[PDB]
RNA sequence: CCCCACUAUGCUUAGCCCUAAACCUCAACAGUUAAAUCAACAAAACUGCUCGCCAGAACACUACGAGCCACAGCUUAAAACUCAAA
């Protein structure tokens, strides 16, 4: 018929599904250094997916692994290790004014 | 070096000194700001009491124990008697959310001690006692 | 009671500004929400009243956050009329 | 031999651009409001940027631009909207003048 | 299954920890588990203080025990680590290396919901 | 209603009891978004098919009968008199 009629197809221009940090990546709960990125350095809470930026999938094992290492003897409850204060930060929240 | 708002931890080796003393030496300010009064017992390092005051022991009764100005009485009472014994830097440990519980650390200021950090000890149970029964009012 | 101690909820003072700690430890554990955590535990929040409770934040942080997007998009707007007598 | 609709489509830049965001475009500034300028850069809606702070002075009815593109038409659906919310006015970035 | 003995041990000289990690390793193997592997983690300070066997612990010695066992083993060996004097804290879970991590495309963005109300007017 | 003390009770075990605004007051399965969109409000309007249920208010979560480890209980559940409304 026409050569210059549009084609059906997919999108060509469409970007590719983002990831969360830990996409791929095993999260252990003897991983302690990994979970403790995840908690609050004053008060050990567990951050909100909305702060941790993880997927539902991965916020939940983060979840799971850090109630499983509190209680198995290798993660503090009420406060980060402060042996892992200096490590990358990950989570969006700023306690300084 | 840059301020750091995390206390210096026990076993390492920190440069910070207050008098010559190191942070696990200093000196315990405990303040338990109730609802209905403030108690603050200054304690050693090694747990050695060195003062004692809370609203009734400075003579405010019922109601006026729970408000600000009679934490602040009692904090100027303890420092007064912890300044004698030698105490002039101080950690506050605060539990409760009383009228008291920033009013009794300005009197421990204005006591003659300076604080050197802060520290919530706050109860929260983690699931515990079941607390009494809601108010109707 | 088991932990260490002077780690959990604490912060240090800088230059003998006590006023400035204090409020630093008093936005720490405001946004860790145990402030909050603290004053709804002082009586007993009885199962249905806490359900109710939370489906009410819940729907208004979805609203307080729509009307949010809805202002920031619309804010350039503001901008002076460039049409100003037609 | 009239040239289809369908053919000018498939050819014209606009079509050829592809995706917008961050695209750089030259356009033309038409209207002024103070340190607002309105500037169309040949697609459906203008764009509307301050006058930068260096040699604002050069910004005038008429002068050429660089854009960078973020969006062709700034829409979005809101909570119990049933059509999106339209501005009518795209999104982009003012760079500086275009000189030959 | 395959299961992984995460054991905690009281702080000790190295012959008292050997006796007790072959103490440990012959309880499993008598009980028909065929242990694939044993890791140090090195000795450090506990989380928090922990009271075991009328004492009270603020350093252990942390070690993993990987080792198939049948099911009706797990049981059996948590009561025996529960009277070992040596062990602070011992917890079989299932090894994690057995469950496969499902393939992830992404995150799949949620569009805001659409006709939750008639379109009425109101 | 407010404050304090304390018991049954909330817990475990072994048996009962079988009731909730047990309501998301919106039955199950299958399908549709076009025509007339549609009393009102609520959580848009419908189709096929099936079971369950309903027929003015009140009397009545009642009486009697029957069944039930239930004996101040539960389930099923009326009528007479009364009203022109509910
Ligand atoms: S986005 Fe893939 S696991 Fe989180
Ligand atoms: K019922
Ligand atoms: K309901
Ligand atoms: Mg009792
Ligand atoms: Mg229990
Ligand atoms: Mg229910
Ligand atoms: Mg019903
Ligand atoms: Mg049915
Ligand atoms: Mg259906
Ligand atoms: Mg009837
Ligand atoms: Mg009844
Ligand atoms: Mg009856
Ligand atoms: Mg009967």
């Amino acid at each position: 018929s026409n050569e210059d009629l549009p084609i059906s197809m997919e999108n060509p221009y469409k970007e590719p599904l983002k990831k969360c940090i830990l996409c791929g990546k095993h999260v252990d709960y003897k991983n302690v250094q990994l979970l403790s990125q995840f908690v609050s350095p004053f008060t050990g809470c567990i951050y909100g997916r909305h702060i941790t930026g993880l997927c539902g999938k991965k916020q939940k094992e983060i979840t799971k692994a850090i109630k499983r290492a509190q209680i198995m003897g290798f993660m503090p409850v009420t406060y980060k290790d402060p042996a892992y204060l200096k490590d990358p930060k990950v989570c969006n929240i700023r306690y300084r004014e | 070096t840059k301020f750091s708002i995390y206390p210096p931890i026990p076993g390492e080796e920190s440069s910070l000194r207050w008098a010559g003393k190191k942070f696990e030496e200093i000196p315990i300010a405990h303040i338990k700001a109730s609802h209905n009064n403030t108690q603050i017992q200054v304690v050693s390092a090694s747990n050695e009491p060195l003062a004692f005051a809370s609203c009734g022991t400075e003579g405010f009764r019922n109601a006026k124990k729970g408000t600000g100005i009679a934490a602040q009485t009692a904090g100027i009472a303890a420092a007064a008697r912890a300044k004698q014994k030698g105490v002039i830097h101080i950690r506050v440990v605060v539990k409760g959310l009383g009228p008291g519980r920033l009013s009794a650390m300005h009197g421990l200021i204005m006591g003659g001690l300076e604080v050197i950090s802060i520290t919530d000890n706050t109860p929260i149970p983690h699931x515990g006692c079941r607390p009494r029964k809601a108010r109707k009012l | 009671a088991k932990h260490l101690k002077f780690i959990a909820r604490t912060v240090m003072v800088q230059e003998g500004n006590v006023e400035s700690a204090y409020r630093t430890l008093n936005r720490i554990l405001t946004m860790d929400g145990l402030i909050e955590d603290i004053k709804h535990r002082r009586y007993y929040e009885k199962p249905c009243r806490r359900r109710q409770r939370e489906s009410y934040e819940r729907c208004r942080r979805i609203y307080n956050m729509e009307m949010a997007r809805k202002i920031n998009f619309l804010m350039r707007k503001n901008r002076a009329d460039p049409w100003q007598g037609c | 031999n009239v040239e289809s609709f369908a053919s000018m489509l498939r050819h014209s830049p606009l079509t050829q651009m592809g995706p917008a965001k961050d695209k750089l475009v030259i356009g033309r500034i038409f209207h002024i409001v103070e340190n607002d300028l309105y500037i169309d850069f040949g697609g459906k809606f203008h764009c509307v940027c301050r006058r930068p702070e260096v040699d604002g002075e050069k910004y005038q009815k008429g002068t050429r631009v660089r854009l960078r593109l973020l969006d062709l038409e700034l829409t979005s659906r809101f909570l119990g909207a049933t059509t999106d919310t339209t501005v009518l006015e795209a999104n982009a970035v003012l760079l500086g003048i275009q000189e030959s | 299954p395959r299961y992984e003995l995460a054991l905690i041990l009281k702080a000790m000289q190295r012959p008292e920890t050997a006796a007790t990690l072959k103490r440990t390793i012959e309880a499993l193997m008598d009980r028909g588990a065929i242990v694939r592997d044993l890791e140090n983690l090195g000795e450090r300070a506990l989380p928090y203080r922990i009271s075991a066997h009328s004492q009270q612990h603020n350093r252990g010695g942390y070690f993993l025990v990987d080792f198939y066992a049948p099911t009706a083993a797990v049981e059996s060996m948590v009561e025996h680590l529960s009277r070992d004097i040596d062990v602070i804290r011992g917890n079989i879970v299932k090894h994690p290396l057995t469950q496969e991590l499902k393939e992830c495309e992404g995150i799949v963005p949620v569009p805001l919901a659409e006709k939750l109300y008639s379109t009425k007017k109101r």
